[PDB]
RNA sequence: AUUAGCAGUUUCGGGGGCGUAAUGCUCUCAGCUGAUUCUCAAACUCUGAACAUUUUUGGUAAGCAGAACUGGCGAUGUGGGUUGAACCAAAUAUUGGGAUAAGACGUCUAACAUUCACUAAUAGAUACCACAAAAGGUGUUAGUUCAUUAAGACAGCAGGACGGUGGCCAUGGAAGUCGGUAUCCGCUAAGGAGUGUGUAACAACUCACCUGCCAAAUGGACUAGCCCUGAAAAUGGAUGA
RNA sequence: CGCUCAUAGCGACGCUGCUUUUUGAUCCUUCGAUGUCGGCUCUUCUUAUCAUUGUGAAGCAGAAUUCACAAAGUGUUGGAUUGUUCACCCACUAACAAGGAACGUGAGCUGGGUUUAGACCGUCGUGAGACAGGUUAGUUUUACCCUACUGUUGUCAAUUGUU
C-alpha cells in the first residue's frame, strides 16, 4: 500500500538514465540524450540512489 | 548577526557617522573612544562611506581605552548620533554627542548604558533596550 | 525515401459515426463529439463504409511515413474515448504533511492546499471536456475522467508537475499526484 | 538460416518424430502453469513407463512419420494454436498413467497474467476479504457491497477456463490471502493413439 | 613531448635528423622498450594478427608511443593473460626534433636575444610514419579478435590523426598468409627457429636436407 | 645506428640442480658464433628514374627570415574573383558589328530552361581567401560484411528458470549473488555450482537459458555522403546585400 | 583517485583545439612627430556567469557546498601599504567574476613614476663619464573649424490653400 507508493513516486523521480555530457533526465531505456546541446551521445548513467 | 528586529528594521535613521566616525563609548567597558570601522549591511556604491545610523552595527576598534582592548577590530551598536533624523511621529530627534556601545557579534551589551539610548536603538536591539537608563 | 505507403486502417464500431472533411475528423459517439485536425501532404484520410477509416500516403519519406502511423493511433485514441471513456486515477502520497486536495466541479478545478506545508492553494484547471471527481480509499486519490485522452493526460501532468517541492533532494521526498492506472476506461 | 542458433533445434527434430512411433498410448497433457519443481515428480513416474517427449510446435516437423500412420495433429480435439502443450508417453502401463499424473498436482495462488487451470474462484466473502484489505477494492473501478457483514467485490464462482488471462487485481487478491482456487500440474487434454484418438473426453482424475 | 604541444610536430616537415655524430646531444627516447608479453612463443602457436596503421603522415611522437603501448598493456590483465600478447611496435623515434628557446617568456628584452642564430637545440625524439605505416601489430590466438582490437582502440586515441585498425590474413611477423602457410606445414617445407619461421629452400637447397628436413614443423 | 626471440656453445662468467663433490652433466643467465627478425639516415649507399605554383633551409609559426625553377607584380590597365599590386581570363592606338574567355545567368545584375538525388541545420552557397580539429550522434541518405528465421526467428506479452547442493575453500555471518578455485552429473523443451536488487547469511525478486501467443522478416559491426554536437570576445553585421 | 565504484567530482601517461585579457617572435604602418605608464572620471561592449532568475546533476537527508545549462536583464563595495597595473591584508557584502574598446579615456584631469638639464650615495671606470641600481628637485600649450553628442531656434520654402 505504502511501498506501492513509493515505487511511484520513484518511477517519475528516480528510476530515470541521467545522460553526463549534459545531466538530462531521460528514461530507464535511454540510450541517448535527444539534445541537441549534448550531441545525443551514448554516455547514459543510472541516476543515483538514496544515502543519508 | 542576529539581528531579530523589530519587525522590519526601522524605518532609516539617517547617515550620520560615516566610517573613520570617532564617538564615545557610553558603556561600563575599557573603553573611551571606539573608531567605527565599518557598518553591517552596507552593501556598497563606488566612493561612498558607509555610515550607521542608529541601531546600525558597526565593526569598530577603541583608538582609546585600556590596552587590554585596543589594537582589535570588534562588534558595537550606534545608541545616539548628532546627525537629526525624522521619525514616525513627525519631530526630527537629535542628541548631544555622537556615541556608542560595545557588544556580542548577535547584540548582546554587557555592561550597562550611560546617556540616552534612543528609542530606535530600543525598538531594534533587545539587550540593550533592557540595559538602558533613559531610552527617550 | 518515396517509397509509397501502404493504407493504415483503423476499425470503427457501430456505436459511433466518423465524419471527415478536408484532411479533418470528427468522431461522434454516444458520450460525446471529439475533433481533430492532421496537416500533411497526399494523405488521403477516407472512409471505406462505416466499419474502416483508411490513412494514406503515396510516396512517403520516412518521417512522412512515420506520422500516418501515429495519425491513425490519434484517431483510434478519439474513437475509443467517444464510445468507452478514459479514467485517469491518480494517488498522492507524502510521508508526513497530509496533502489536501479538493475538487470544484462548478469551476472543473482541482485544488491542493497542503502538500510540503506550503500554505499556497495550488490549483490548475482541467482541460475542457475532462472531469475529476472525488473518490475515496482512505483519503489517498483522485480519480480523473473524460472523452479526450491528450487532454486528460495533460491534466493529470499540470497537477503531477506542480505537486512536487522544487529545492533540494528529489529521492529524499515522496510529493505529489502521481498517475496510477491510466490503462483503465469508465465502465458502461 | 536453418537447423541452427544456440542449443540446437535440428537436435530437438529427432526427439519429436523419430520417437513418435515407438510407443502404444499416449496422453496430451497441459503445461502453463506447473513449475520444475512439481513437473519433476512426473518425469520420474512417466520415465519409467515410457517418456515426455515435445519440442513443441514440432508437430508440422512429424508430416514425414504421418505418409504411414495419418497422425492427426490440428484436426484433433484441441487445435494447439493457443496453448502450450507436451505430449506423454507411456508403453509399459497404458492403463495406470491417466491418473498419477493427476496425483502429482500442487495447489497455490494464481499469477498475473496466467493462461490458468480450468477452475479460477476468486477470494469473496467474511473468508474471503480482510477489513484492512478494503482499501484496494474502493481503489477499483468496479462496485463493491456489504454481502454477509464484509465489503467485497463479490464472486465466488469460476469466470475464466484453460486459455483464458486472469485480470491482475484478482491475481493479487489471490496472491494476498491464504485462498488456493484448485490443485493443477499436467492436466491431460485428451487420449490420444498413434494414427488417430482413442477417447476425445477429458481426464482430470 | 612534455615541453611543448605535440601539434607543433604534428607533421612531418623538414629532412631526417637523427642521433649520430654530427648531433651527439640529444636526450634518450621516452621508449626504449619495444616488448609486450610473451615474446619466447612460437610463431605456429598465435596466428592471428592485429595491426594498428596510421591513416595520416605525420610526426608520431615518442612520449604518444610510450602512451599507447602501456594502454595495451593495461589490456592485457583485464582481458587474458600475458601468453596470448606479442609486439614489437614497428615504429622507433629515429627523427629527433630541434627546439630554439627564447629566455624572455615572462621576462622582457627589446629584441636582444631574437633569431639572431636561430638553430634549435635537439630536445625530444619522434617517429615518422606515413598513410600506410604499421604503428603496433600485436601477435596473438585466434580467440582474440575483439579484446586487441579493443587495446589497439585505446592506443589509437593517444596518437594525432586517424587512425585505421586491421586484422591481418597472415600469421603475425611473417610474409605467408595462413592458407599458404598451412601448405608449407603440411609439406614439410616449413622450418622454425623460436619466434620466426625460416622456411626450407629449393634453391639454397639442391642437395644438403639433412638439418632443415630434420627440424621441420 | 636499433628491436626481438632461436640454434650451437651450454664444462664456460655467475646462481643453483645432478652421482659424496669436480673446467664433469643440463638449464635459466651473461659472453662468443650462426641463421632468422623490427626499424633506420641532410652530413650512409649495392642500386637509382623523371608575390604566386612547385622545389626548399632556419624557425612552434608568421602577412617571419633565406635560396632554386617558372610566371607575375613593380612597369599595366581591361573582363572576372562583391572589394583587392601579384589569383583566373587576358594584355592596353580610336571605333563599329560579330562571336567568345574567365566568370556568371531569383533580385540587386547583362544572362535560362529541363532533369535525378542530398540537406530538416538557421545551415549552406566564387579556388587563392578570410578558418577549424581530435572525438561523439538509434539525424537522415546510400553502401559493406556477418549472423538468425515457418525447426516459429525478431518485438511485446505469458509460463518455467529444478535435483545432487548450502559442491569444495575460508568465517560472528557469506547458504547461486563480499571474496578463492574447480565448474560435473541427474531430470529435461530448458534451466550458469549463477547477471544484478536484496538479506548478519538466507528467503523473496531479477537475468542467462528454454518455450507458448502473434506471423515475415529480423539483429549486429563497420563504411562514407550531407546534417547535428564538439564550436567562447569585445561598436552593429556580413554567402557582398 | 574517489571505503565499493574510471567519468558525483576529479583525472595520469597521452593526444586535439580555441583565445589574443600574458610575454615573446617579426618589422608591415608610423621617426618633416599617432603625447608613454598608473590613478581618478565616464560610457559602451564581451562572456570564458561571481551574485541574483528559472532550471538540471551530485559521494543533494537537513543546512551547507560542489558540477552543468538557458541566461550579460540588474548588480559586482569601503579601506591600510605601494607611482605601481600587479601584489598582500583588514572590513562590509547576495556577490564583492574575468575581460575588450589605439595595453578605451593627458586640447578630460592629475604627473605619483618612466622620461632631459641640478644634485647625493653605492658599484664600475685612470678619466670624461656609465648604471636596465637607490635617492631628492624638476614648464602638462591651442578648439572659435568640421563632424559626433547634448540641448535650442527654425524650414517641412504647399507645414500638401492659410493660420
Amino acid at each position: 500500500i505504502e511501498p506501492s507508493l513509493v515505487i511511484l513516486a520513484r518511477k517519475y523521480k528516480c528510476d530515470k538514465m541521467i545522460c553526463r555530457k549534459c545531466y538530462a533526465r531521460l528514461h530507464p531505456r535511454a540510450v541517448n540524450c535527444r539534445k541537441k546541446k549534448c550531441g545525443h551521445s551514448n554516455n547514459l548513467r543510472p541516476k543515483k540512489k538514496l544515502l543519508k | 548577526m542576529s539581528k531579530a528586529q523589530a519587525v522590519g528594521s526601522n524605518y532609516r535613521v539617517s547617515l550620520g557617522l560615516p566610517v573613520g566616525a570617532v564617538m564615545n563609548s557610553a558603556d561600563n567597558s575599557g573603553a573611551k573612544n571606539l573608531y567605527v570601522i565599518a557598518v553591517k549591511g552596507i552593501k556598497g556604491r563606488l566612493n561612498r562611506l558607509p555610515s550607521a545610523g542608529v541601531g546600525d552595527m558597526v565593526m569598530a576598534t577603541v583608538k582609546k581605552g585600556k590596552p587590554e582592548l585596543r589594537k582589535k577590530v570588534c562588534t558595537g551598536l550606534v545608541v545616539r548620533q548628532r546627525k537629526h533624523w525624522k521619525r514616525k511621529d513627525g519631530v526630527y530627534i537629535y542628541f548631544e554627542d555622537n556615541a556608542g556601545v560595545m557588544c556580542n557579534p548577535k547584540g548582546e551589551v554587557k555592561g550597562n548604558i550611560l546617556g540616552p539610548v534612543a528609542k530606535e536603538c530600543s525598538d531594534l536591539w533587545p539587550k540593550v533596550a533592557t540595559n538602558a537608563g533613559t531610552i527617550v | 525515401m518515396k517509397v509509397i505507403n501502404s493504407s493504415r486502417k483503423v476499425q470503427i464500431p457501430e456505436n459511433v459515426t466518423v465524419d471527415v472533411k478536408g484532411r479533418s475528423v470528427k468522431v461522434t459517439g454516444p458520450r460525446g463529439t471529439l475533433s481533430k485536425s492532421f496537416d500533411h501532404a497526399s494523405v488521403d484520410i477516407n472512409l471505406v463504409g462505416k466499419k474502416e477509416l483508411t490513412v494514406d500516403l503515396w510516396f512517403g519519406n520516412r518521417k512522412q511515413i512515420a506520422c500516418i502511423k501515429t495519425i491513425t493511433s490519434i484517431i483510434e485514441n478519439m474513437i475509443t474515448g467517444v464510445t468507452k471513456g478514459y479514467e485517469y486515477k491518480m494517488r498522492f502520497v507524502y510521508a508526513h504533511f497530509p496533502i489536501n486536495v479538493a475538487v470544484t466541479d462548478g469551476g472543473r478545478v482541482v485544488e491542493i492546499r497542503n502538500f510540503f506545508g506550503e500554505k499556497i492553494v495550488r490549483r490548475i484547471e482541467l482541460l475542457d471536456g475532462i472531469t475529476c471527481y472525488r473518490n475515496e480509499k482512505a483519503k489517498d486519490e483522485i480519480v480523473l475522467t473524460g472523452n479526450s485522452l491528450e487532454l486528460l493526460s495533460q491534466s493529470c501532468a499540470t497537477i503531477q508537475l506542480r505537486s512536487a517541492i522544487k529545492y533540494k533532494d528529489v529521492r529524499k521526498f515522496l510529493d505529489g499526484i502521481y498517475v496510477s492506472e491510466r490503462n483503465v476506461l469508465e465502465s458502461n | 538460416m536453418s537447423g541452427a542458433g544456440s542449443k540446437r533445434k535440428n537436435v530437438f527434430i529427432e526427439k519429436a518424430t523419430k520417437l513418435f512411433t515407438t510407443y502404444d498410448k499416449m496422453i496430451v497433457a497441459e503445461a502453463d502453469f506447473v513449475g520444475s519443481s512439481q513437473l519433476q515428480k512426473i518425469r520420474k513416474s512417466i520415465r519409467g513407463i515410457g517418456a515426455v517427449l515435445m519440442g513443441k510446435k514440432t508437430m508440422i516437423r512429424k508430416v514425414i512419420r504421418d505418409l504411414a500412420d495419418s497422425k492427426p495433429e490440428l484436426d484433433a480435439l484441441n487445435t494447439y494454436l493457443k496453448q502450450n502443450t507436451c505430449i506423454i508417453f507411456c508403453k509399459d502401463n497404458i492403463a495406470e498413467v491417466k491418473r498419477v499424473i493427476n496425483t502429482q498436482r500442487v495447489g497455490a495462488p494464481a499469477k498475473a497474467g496466467v493462461f490458468a487451470p480450468n477452475d479460477v474462484i476468486i477470494p469473496a466473502g467474511p473468508t474471503g476479504m480482510e477489513p484492512t484489505q478494503t482499501s484496494f477494492l474502493q481503489d477499483l473501478k468496479i462496485a463493491t457491497k456489504i454481502n454477509r457483514g464484509q465489503i467485497d467485490i463479490v464472486n465466488e464462482v469460476h469466470i475464466i477456463k484453460t486459455g483464458q488471462k486472469v485480470g491482475a487485481s484478482e491475481a493479487t487478491l489471490l496472491q494476498k490471502l491464504n485462498i488456493k482456487p484448485f490443485t493443477y500440474g499436467l492436466e491431460p487434454k485428451i487420449i490420444y493413439d498413434a494414427g488417430a484418438c482413442y477417447s476425445p473426453s477429458i481426464s482430470e482424475e | 613531448m612534455g615541453r611543448r604541444p605535440a601539434r607543433c610536430y604534428r607533421y612531418c616537415k623538414n629532412k631526417p635528423y637523427i642521433k649520430s655524430r654530427y648531433c651527439r646531444g640529444v636526450p634518450d627516447a621516452k621508449i626504449r622498450i619495444f616488448d609486450l608479453g610473451r615474446k619466447k612463443a612460437s610463431t605456429d602457436e598465435f596466428p592471428l594478427c592485429v595491426h594498428l596503421i596510421s591513416l595520416e603522415k605525420e610526426q608520431l611522437s615518442s612520449e604518444a608511443i610510450e602512451a599507447g603501448r602501456i594502454s595495451c598493456n593495461k589490456y592485457i590483465s583485464k582481458t587474458g593473460g600475458k601468453d596470448s600478447f606479442h609486439m614489437r611496435v614497428r615504429v622507433h623515434p629515429w627523427h629527433v626534433l630541434r627546439i630554439n628557446k627564447m629566455l624572455s617568456c615572462a621576462g622582457a628584452d627589446r629584441l636582444q636575444t631574437g633569431m639572431r642564430g636561430a638553430f634549435g637545440k635537439p630536445m625530444g625524439t619522434v617517429a615518422r610514419v606515413n598513410i600506410g605505416q604499421i604503428i603496433f601489430s600485436i601477435r596473438t590466438r585466434d580467440n582474440m579478435l575483439a579484446n586487441v582490437v579493443e587495446a589497439l582502440r585505446r592506443s589509437s586515441y593517444k596518437f594525432p590523426g586517424r587512425q585505421k585498425i586491421v586484422v591481418s590474413k597472415k600469421w603475425g611477423f611473417t610474409a605467408y598468409n595462413r592458407e599458404a602457410y598451412q601448405k608449407l606445414k603440411a609439406d614439410g617445407r616449413l622450418m622454425n627457429d623460436g619466434a620466426n619461421v625460416k622456411v626450407i629452400t629449393n634453391h639454397g637447397t639442391l642437395a644438403q636436407y639433412a638439418k632443415d628436413i630434420a627440424a621441420a614443423n
